RNA sequence: AAAUUGUUGAAAGGGAAGGGCAUUUGAUCAGACAUGGUGUUUUGUAUU
RNA sequence: AUACUGCCAGCUGGGACUGAGGACUGCGACGUAAGUCAAGGAUGCUGGCAUAAUGGUUAUAUGCCGCCCGUCUUGAAACAC
RNA sequence: CCUGAAAAUGGAUGGCGCUCAAGCGUGUUACCUAUACUCUACCGUCAGGGUUGAUAUGAUGCCCUGACGAGUAGGCAGGCGUGGAGGUCAGUGACGAAGCCUAGACCGUAAGGUCGGGUCGAACGGCCUCUAGUGCAGAUCUUGGUGGUAGUAGCAAAUAUU
RNA sequence: UUGGCGGAAAGGCCUUGGGUGCUUGCUGGCGAAUUGCAAUGUCAUUUUGCGUGGGGAUAAAUCAUUUGUAUACGACUUAGA
């Protein structure tokens, strides 16, 4: 299996953006932005890359992170891990 | 002192040759090398072009000729080692070739001081390659294509095999 | 000769094509070798299948990721085959096994472009009619190998594509042929044909 | 005077050397390999940091079953440690340097260690006491230490050969007949 | 301006140098034959350094010449020019280490009248 | 025209050699289109050159020549053997070289 | 002086290194002048 | 007739390596006297360069090969010293 | 061909691999290559021989011909190098001797010899002879010096310091 | 410029309409020489650097401090404008 493309959300908790650095007090936070920007429009960069995923891509995973933030431990990291859609067609699992 | 003497001295002229036994004779051309023989030249400012063959010099290279007309090689000396005759040939009557010789092809060689760093034609020479070319077209026009053969020049292309090639 | 020769590894035993593209690699050819799940070996399938556990019984006793590497693809056991037949711990030998490329099916680089046959290496010229043979793929199958299915799939769509490619080459050649015939048996097509083409 | 090989120019160079100098050889060879080629007063201010454990000299030699440390992380090497003798050796050659550079009138801003050097100086003796009767060596291996300090400049090379060039008949022909085809 | 000689023709022109010098430094390059019982050099094993042998040696008519074709001979004062003076074609002076610097330039002097050539006609002397 | 090849196309195959030692004075020559000696004997006596590319220019070029010629068949399937004016660098053994068709016979 | 070492410079380095034969590549280097002078179009006119 | 075998002081080609010697002498061959010759060892004509171009030394790469020497021993790379 | 046919690290027709073979038996040719054979060049050894004459010349010379060349222990020969001695070069040298450093040059098959460059500062060399405390990689050699190991083992008994 | 198709490593293959050059499909004119009788007789580069201009967006990581889900030392997991 080889990953095709990953198609992200238009705005990312600070939880799952804190994933991504390893310094993010000491940062401008800039993660994600310009994938944002790619965003609030149609399907100038979205619509087609989850087309895409429909068109090839046997297998379809989601991307997933944990609350904790509500779980009481002193991380404020948010895990994130990637959880198999295994029902009905690709297309099902890619608009699910 | 650091060096005493040489024990014995030997001669000191030059020594004269033996009478070498070498005779110069005529070389034999190869058959297929008759006046007249469209060639194919192998190296060369001109390598791979097509030009006739007029006479065989006296130092044993052959006179060749484009003619100049055609394909640009002029009235040249070239080595029968380094040209390919061919099954086609054109009839040199009609040309005067037995004005061309070594002391034709003078060089008047640069000199030694000469070293071009940052540093034409003779009339008489233009003339004799017009009035030859001129006699020789006159001949070559009635057999069809062969200016367009002369004119293109020679080359090997993917799967041409020499060996197997009838020139 | 040619920049790249592309074989096409069916119907083609493993010993005599390795024999001669190692032959090919060290004179300087690059070779690609493509289809290899469809490169046959000489006996039966068990005779084969004991043969390679053999050769899987074999490994450093301290340490089994020191060992021989027995790898399961039908490409990668080509490969194996070659690299016995190349001089490998040279320089000469490497660069030549660097002319070299393997591939299950035919993908996307090769898949576009011609891919010729060894025939001093193919089964049905060289082997007896009737004797037994093997295929790589089944036996890699059978031995480890995970991707016979996927490669199977990805093989039928080629054949697809190349199917509808070659009705569209047949149908202009097929015009071009009547325009030809048309404009044919002129003084050009006799001349051509009293000099021999 | 009559230090190693030095490839600057002793007109924009000051120097600093010190002998006999009672400090392991294997120790200062690290902090000088560490602080050579650098600016001098950044330099300084690495070996007081050295002496704050805030940074370290990565050990690239001498460093067998020596232990790792993060602070080897900026060197790209593992091996590091922070030499408090050898680092106050070099440091005050470092003064003493600059201190010469001043007086034979340098800019001092743009200073930086060209040259830095240490190798053995003749050992100092003691005896170690060993099972069963025996005597050993106990032996320091002391330091000579020297080092240049020069202003930095710009590129010093220019202005190549003349490189003169030999050419055939066959050459010159063809470089003519390209000259007069090209318009 | 010299006789034209057979071609000097350098059987060896590699040096034999003394087996293992190259493994240590307490053997010295200058060859020595190897006289072990077991040496593989000795027995002339195939991969193994050249010996000197008889076969190696030089054509008489080209020995102890130089690449000019003069057989070099150590001078040391004008006299020895006065023995070397009408075998300019075959010989060729060479001064000796020793030389001072003003006996070494009327040395040089009395050649380039003689016409005899020196082997080392810019030691001590500037561009 | 678009081709303009006047030689015929070879590789360096190796230096002539018996199992475990080679001659480097004497190298292989495979011509591309020959697989029988009656087809190599044409190319007999035929010079050779090996062009490569330095990368610092000597004498106005940047390509260097080494010149050799076909001086015998080798084997039965139309190698033949040739001989340099210097021997080949065994860094070679599948380089192209070039069999020009000098001195010529036709 | 050597072993041994530091610095600089050059180069190589996939479980040693070193060596022989051969070439290539880089670096480095020796070796033929103008010497008698039939030509003399030339200075301190027998001084090239 | 051809095949096969033998012979030819039969003919005609293609390719490679070598050029030792350095006045004459010898054995010859062809010629009609005189001369000439492939006859007791290469000459002729031509070109480029005349300098690191050829070559030497050196380091590296590459192809092949190469076990650590001394010793005692029938036998040593030796897990013999 | 198969059964008889069982051994211990993983495993060897040398390996890959080979099945109208790249296996087995036989036959026919072509081809590859040893330091062997043939033919040349050159080196040495051995043998057989030529060579009187006068200036400018050595007949311990010059030249012709042929054959041959493996070697431990061992024998002999011809040479190279070192300290000192007689003679000689009316030798080199403070205007730089000796020594030492130098992937600089030349010569010799080699032992080695000569020279260029740097350092140095007071002696030294060529040739004919004489002489010996005369040539080192080894001897668990002798004396001195220096390494890797290695910034390593370690500097932890006797209550404990702030 | 348009419409497409190709995810196996697609990184390529088609296609619509225009600008422009060549055309040896068939006839002409001029030029080529001298590189001297050959010398590869230099014609291709997923290289890099230094420059010019047509655009484009203006981060992190490590050390240090801290955590203990970790830990011999590194490393790991945390937090910190």
């Amino acid at each position: 299996l080889r990953s095709l493309t990953t198609v992200w959300a238009e705005h990312l908790s600070d939880e799952v953006k804190r994933r991504f650095y390893k310094n993010w007090y000491k940062s401008k936070k800039k993660a994600f932005t310009k994938y944002s920007a790619k965003y609030a429009q149609d399907g100038a960069g979205i619509e087609r890359e989850l087309a895409r995923i429909k068109k090839y891509a046997s297998v379809v995973r989601v991307l997933v992170h944990t609350q904790i933030r509500k779980t009481p431990l002193a991380q404020k990291k948010a895990h994130l891990a990637e959880i198999q859609l295994n029902g009905g067609s690709i297309s099902e699992k890619v608009d699910w | 002192t650091a060096q005493q003497a040489p024990k014995w001295y030997p001669s000191e002229d030059v020594a004269a040759p033996k009478k070498t036994r070498k005779a110069v004779r005529p070389q034999k051309l190869r058959a297929s090398l008759v006046p007249g023989t469209v060639l194919i030249l192998l190296a060369g400012r001109f390598r791979g072009k097509r030009v006739v063959y007029l006479k065989h010099l006296e130092d044993n290279t052959l006179l060749v000729t484009g003619p100049f007309k055609v394909n640009g090689v002029p009235l040249r000396r070239v080595n029968a080692r380094y040209v390919i005759a061919t099954s086609t040939k054109v009839s040199v009557e009609g040309v005067n070739v037995e004005k061309f010789n070594v002391e034709y092809f003078a060089k008047e060689k640069l000199t030694k001081k000469e070293k071009k760093e940052a540093n034409e034609i003779k009339t008489e020479r233009v003339e004799d390659q017009k009035v030859v070319d001129k006699a020789l077209l006159a001949e070559i026009k009635k057999t069809p294509l062969l200016k367009q053969y002369l004119s293109a020049s020679f080359s090997l292309k993917n799967g041409d095999k020499p060996h197997l090639l009838k020139f | 000769v040619e920049p790249v020769v592309v074989i096409d590894g069916k119907g083609h035993l493993v010993g005599r094509l390795a024999s001669v593209v190692a032959k090919q690699l060290l004179n300087g050819q690059k070779i690609v070798v493509v289809r290899a799940e469809e490169l046959n070996i000489s006996g039966e399938f068990f005779r084969n299948k004991l043969k390679y556990h053999d050769f899987l019984r074999k490994a450093t006793a301290f340490n089994k990721t020191r060992g021989p590497f027995h790898f399961r693809a039908p490409s990668r056991i080509f490969y194996k085959a070659l690299r016995g037949m190349v001089s490998h711990k040279t320089a000469r030998g490497k660069a030549a096994l660097e002319r070299l490329k393997v591939f299950e099916g035919i993908p996307p680089p090769y898949d576009k472009k011609k891919r010729v046959v060894v025939p001093q290496a193919l089964r049905v010229l060289r082997l007896k009619p009737g004797r037994k043979y093997t295929t790589l793929g089944k036996l890699s199958t059978s031995v480890g190998w995970k991707y016979e299915d996927v490669v199977a799939k990805l093989e039928a769509k080629r054949k697809v594509s190349s199917a509808e490619y070659y009705a569209k080459k047949r149908a202009f050649t097929k015009k071009v042929a009547s325009a030809n015939a048309t404009a044919a048996e002129s003084d050009v097509a006799k001349q051509l044909a009293a000099l021999g083409y | 005077a009559r230090y190693g090989a030095t490839s600057t120019n002793p007109a924009k160079s000051a120097s600093a050397r010190g002998s006999y100098l009672r400090v392991s050889f294997k120790n200062t060879r690290e902090t000088a390999q560490a602080i050579n080629g650098w600016e001098l007063t950044k330099a300084q201010k690495y070996l007081e940091q050295v002496l704050d454990h805030q940074r370290a000299i990565p050990f690239r030699r001498f460093n067998s079953s020596i232990g790792r440390t993060a602070q080897g992380k900026e060197f790209g090497v593992t091996k590091a440690r922070w030499p408090a003798k050898s680092v106050k050796f070099v440091q005050g050659l470092l003064q003493n340097a600059a201190a010469n550079a001043e007086a034979k009138g340098l800019d001092a801003t743009k200073l930086y260690v060209s040259h830095i050097q240490v190798n053995q100086a003749p050992k100092q003796r003691r005896r170690t006491y060993r099972a069963h009767g025996r005597i050993n060596k106990y032996e320091s291996s002391p330091s000579h230490i020297e080092l240049v300090v020069t202003e930095k400049e710009e590129a010093v090379a220019k202005a190549a050969e003349k490189k003169v060039v030999r050419l055939t008949s066959r050459q010159r022909g063809r470089i003519a007949a390209q000259k007069r085809i090209a318009a | 301006a010299s006789l034209p000689h057979p071609k000097i023709v350098k059987k060896h022109t590699k040096k034999f140098k003394r087996h293992h010098s190259d493994r240590y430094h307490r053997v010295a390059e200058n060859w020595r034959k190897q006289k072990g019982i077991d040496s593989v050099v000795r027995r002339r094993f195939r991969g193994n350094i050249s010996q000197p042998k008889i076969g190696y040696g030089s054509n008489k008519k080209t020995k102890f010449l130089s690449p000019s074709g003069h057989k070099t001979f150590l001078v040391a004062n004008v006299k020895d020019l006065e023995t070397l003076t009408m075998h300019t074609k075959t010989y060729a002076a060479e001064i000796a280490h020793n030389i001072s610097a003003k006996n070494r330039v009327v040395i040089l002097a009395r050649a380039k009248a003689l016409g005899i050539k020196v082997t080392n006609p810019k030691g001590r002397l500037a561009l | 025209a678009e081709s303009h090849r006047l030689y015929v196309k070879g590789k360096h195959l190796s230096y002539q050699r018996s199992k475990r030692v080679n001659n480097p004075n004497v190298s292989l020559i495979k011509i591309e289109g020959v697989a029988t000696p009656q087809d190599a004997q044409f190319y007999l006596g035929k010079r050779i050159a090996y062009v490569y590319r330095a990368s610092k220019e000597v004498r106005g070029s940047k390509i260097r020549v080494m010149w050799g010629k076909v001086t015998r068949t080798h084997g039965n399937s139309g190698v033949v053997r040739a001989t340099f004016r210097n021997n080949l660098p065994a860094k070679t053994f599948g380089a192209s070289v070039r069999i020009f068709l000098y001195p010529s016979n036709i």
